[PDB]
RNA sequence: AGAAGCUCAGACGAGUAGGCAGGCGUGGAGGUUUGUGACGAAGCCUUGGGCGUGAGCCUGGGUCGAACAGCCUCUAGU
RNA sequence: CUGCCGAAGUUUCCGGAUAGCAGAAACUCAGAUCAGUUUUAUGUGUAAAAUGAGAGUUUCUAGUGGGCCAUUUUUGGUAAGCAGAACUGGCGAUGCGGGAUGAACCGAACGUGAGGUUAAGGUGCCGGAAUGUACGCUC
RNA sequence: UUUCAAUGGCCCGUCUUGAAACACGGACCAAGGAGUCUAGCAUCUAUGCGAGUGUUUGGGUGAUGAAAACCCAUCCGCGAAAUGGUGAAUGCAGGUGGGAACGCCCUGGCGUGCACCAUCGACCGU
RNA sequence: GUACGUGAAAUUGCUGAAAGGGAAGCAUUGGAAAUCAG
């Protein structure tokens, strides 16, 4: 897929943004973000807050202050109760996600703001969503 | 639209008990925020009451770990396991009628 | 680069891009020059000549 | 560079010589048994990508300029920055005055007017 | 700036030097055969010559009426079309592949000015997979430095000598694409060669035709 | 640098069933063009000219006498 | 209206599910595997060098399920035809040069043009091209 | 544009068949004339929100058109729990291998290891 | 000019130009005549 079916200008100027820095670099992370905005919206499954709590302090943990970076939607977890300190970036936080974190944690960042921060994906996370669904 | 159907192209071409259920881990999600932090993680004396059959569940069911501030659940039906987590919590079970 | 293809043989400057040794080739040699030696044995000549 | 046209003979669709309920433009033959599909000999051609022309010739006239289609004096001045690549063509409802107006203003900008003694 | 210059001309010189030393190696071959059959005509006894390690392929007919089992054998050998020519390993594999395909090719022993003319003429590369002419050395020397290949002389040695490298080198060059011949074929084309035709193998003969596909 | 874009190189080109993409035209609607028009809109005619591979488009002249179009979207008794 | 991709032409089980051919989506794979191919070795089959090509899978969704002609083997043959299989071809989706004319014959496979050169077949004239060359046969 | 000369050019559609031919249709021209609307289901894509989601049965409201737009009380639909009444982290919501991506090194090594897939494992499908 | 806005095609008459020895339409390349364009 040369281009998204997604006529979302915002959309755009990330793949724009990243079309740039796929082929201006040698990251292998950025050519899989800019594949992974390529990918339609069943192919970018939602991670949960939850997850990302997880797989940050799992098995050793040393999660440091690594940033977690997903192309999708990060969903709340309200079945989770005390939130642990995050940093993540994503397409899209929901309302209570992207308070739930900045009350009591660290920072959400956009897909932009993560580029500017990390613009080779070092220190960077690369987290998928479970797409059994 | 007509004019976006592909027939626009082809034109040349010869063509039981009510009960719904809720999980231990999602008892405390049912009572409000501003509850929550009042009553959860602070050694109170009073202790906050989830009816959960006001907020139209029947049954409250095992699933989830709740946490060890103790609360009193007034429902009509629970699961043997699930009032046994509410005990170990500190928590009580009241049947409603 | 390359928007024409011209061929080395018909072209001396670019023969001399491909192969810089053309420039000092002698191509014809006298070497028969010396008493030419006739060498041919007598039973091979019989055999030639047979039948 | 010069304008080179690959063809000049326009496409006519099969047997409008023929009848006339049958109209000249083109149409492609969905006959199965179709011999002008088929391209036997002496039969008429068909329209192909081939017949293409240049890239950089064209849409444009034998002056070698592209005709702009206009309206009023102001849809002129917005050929001022290309009166060597566009030639302004009056449009065919414009009346007398404006007609006179339009080839003093584009002649003034220096834009060649393609039907200019006309009305 | 001087840097590339230098080892430029460094490498011209050194290129000279090794067409030098193939152009040498060609005439000494060529005489000590003649020396030694000469000694044996002298001397009444028979010389024989070595087997030719390579041959040279065209293919004489079209992608029309043509059995499977043949064709696969002309996709092994890059002859997709017809009046194409390549360099193929004479061999003991090689010899029952163009005896099968016979009726289909035609090929013989190229000397040197067949494969000297082919590569300068004819010669494409296949760089990137796509057809690049060789018009310049670098342009080897980028696709065939591993094996030592820097120049057309030293391609057309590695072709025409049958060095350790030819698969690279044939595979490298993209089939040749001949015209069709200049004065026409035989009468009949079809037969075998032998038979008077102008189908299999035809030995010292591949080049009188090749000639005309220059 | 309409990155939707610009540029370089190579190869390929029949094509039924089928699959996929981009375009042309029509009636009506929202927006827009400081849009065209009784000094002639639309229509029509013409061994007048131009553009497009093509569906088609623009134009000269004649006739005519009151409305009409380009672009962006919507819609269909297209 | 133009452009691109492009079959099946039939097995295997009960009108069909299946497979096959054609595509799409998503994966892993380039110190890798493939192959209407040939060698080598072991006894036609099995196993491992040549040459070519990047090679794999999973999902799901269209169309196809006929025939004709010919070769070879073979089964009987029979007044003589032929009849029965298998075999891969050619047609079928396909124009073009030649065979005076042509579904099956010889060449050749297709964007629009310029130039050059050929295939099959031809060079008395119709007809582009030697009423050429050399040797015989024939009334 | 008309006309002449040389060369070429079998009538289109439909139908049947392996294929033709047949067999129908066609005097001429203009206008009309055939996959439409809707209910359900399923795929894919886009959009909004996301353990939620869905205002338009209805109520409020709307002076400029008020059949629009705007606002939303209580329910309800699907989803969040399955199994045949009961009803789920044993084990960082479990280890091994492959793996996207990143980091540290001096191609390769080490560490981390999403998705997904084989594996031992559990809990009443998680 | 009530056989009434605009007046298409089929079809018909007249005039001009041209062609025609048992079809015709069409395509390609030019000539001739006419007419345009730059």
């Amino acid at each position: 897929r040369s281009k998204p079916a997604s006529e979302n200008v915002y959309l755009k100027l990330l793949v724009k943004l990243y079309r740039f820095l796929a082929r201006r670099t040698d990251s292998r992370f950025n050519k899989a973000i800019l594949k992974r905005l390529f990918q339609s919206k069943t192919n970018r499954p939602p991670i949960s807050i939850s997850k990302i709590a997880a797989l940050t302090s799992r098995k050793s943990a040393s999660s440091q202050n690594k940033t977690t970076v997903v192309v999708g939607t990060v969903t709340d977890d309200e079945r989770m109760l005390t939130v642990p300190k995050l940093s993540i970036a994503a397409l899209r936080f929901t309302k209570s996600a992207r308070a739930r974190i900045l009350k009591a944690g660290g920072e959400v960042l956009t897909l932009d703001q993560l580029a500017l921060r990390a613009p080779t994906g070092s220190n960077t996370v690369l987290v998928r969503g479970k797409k059994h669904a | 639209p007509t004019h976006v159907s592909k027939t626009r192209k082809l034109r040349g071409h010869v063509s039981p008990l009510w009960r719904p259920t809720v999980n231990l881990d999602r008892l405390w999600t049912l009572l409000p925020n501003e509850a929550r932090d009042k009553y959860l993680g602070k050694n109170t004396e009073v202790a906050p009451v989830i009816n959960v059959l006001q907020s139209g569940y029947g049954k409250v069911l095992g699933k989830g770990r709740l946490p060890e501030t103790p609360v009193i659940v007034q429902t009509r039906y629970v699961s043997r396991r699930a009032e046994e987590k509410i005990k170990q919590a500190g928590g009580v079970v009241e049947l409603i009628a | 680069a390359h928007v024409q293809k011209k061929n080395p043989l018909k072209n001396k400057a670019v023969l001399s891009r491909l192969n810089p040794y053309a420039k000092a080739y002698k191509a014809n040699v006298k070497i028969n020059s010396e008493k030419t030696p006739k060498a041919a044995g007598e039973k091979f000549l019989s055999v030639l000549h047979e039948n | 560079v010069n304008i080179i046209k690959k063809r000049t003979k326009p496409f006519k669709r099969h047997q409008s010589d023929r009848f006339k309920r049958v109209g000249e433009s083109w149409r492609k033959p969905r006959g199965i048994d179709s011999c002008v599909r088929r391209r036997f000999r002496g039969t008429i051609s068909m329209p192909k990508i081939g017949y293409g022309n240049n890239k950089k010739t064209r849409y444009c006239m034998p002056n070698g300029l592209k005709a702009f289609l206009v309206r009023n004096v102001s849809d002129v001045e917005l050929l001022l920055m290309h009166n060597k690549t566009y030639a302004a063509e009056i449009a065919g409802n414009v009346s007398a005055r404006k007609r006179v107006e339009i080839v003093e203003k584009a002649r003034a900008l220096g834009v060649k007017v393609t039907n200019a003694g006309a009305k | 700036a001087a840097e590339k210059k230098s080892a430029r001309q460094k490498k011209r010189e050194l290129i000279a030097k090794r067409a030098e030393a193939y152009e040498a190696e060609y005439r000494a071959a060529e005489r000590e055969q003649i020396e030694l059959a000469r000694k044996a005509r002298a001397e009444g006894n028979y010389f024989v010559p070595h087997e030719p390690k390579l041959i040279f392929v065209v293919r004489i007919r079209g992608i029309n009426n043509i059995p499977p089992k043949a064709r696969k054998i002309m996709q092994l050998l890059r002859l997709l079309q017809i009046n194409n020519g390549i360099f193929v390993k004479f061999n003991k594999a090689i010899k029952e592949m163009l005896q099968v395909v016979e009726p289909y090719v035609t090929y013989g022993i190229p000397n040197h000015k067949t494969v000297r003319e082919l590569i300068y003429k004819r010669g494409f590369g296949k760089v990137n997979k796509q057809r690049i002419p060789l018009s310049d050395n670098a342009i080897i020397e980028a696709a065939l430095g591993k094996y030592s290949i820097l120049s057309v002389e030293d391609l057309i040695h590695e072709i025409y000598t049958v060095g350790p490298n030819f698969k690279q080198a044939a595979n490298f060059l993209w089939p040749f694409k001949l015209s069709s011949p200049l004065g026409g074929w035989r009468e009949r084309k079809f037969k075998h060669f032998i038979e008077g035709g102008d189908a299999g193998k035809r030995d010292e003969h591949i080049n009188g035709l090749v000639q005309k596909m220059l």
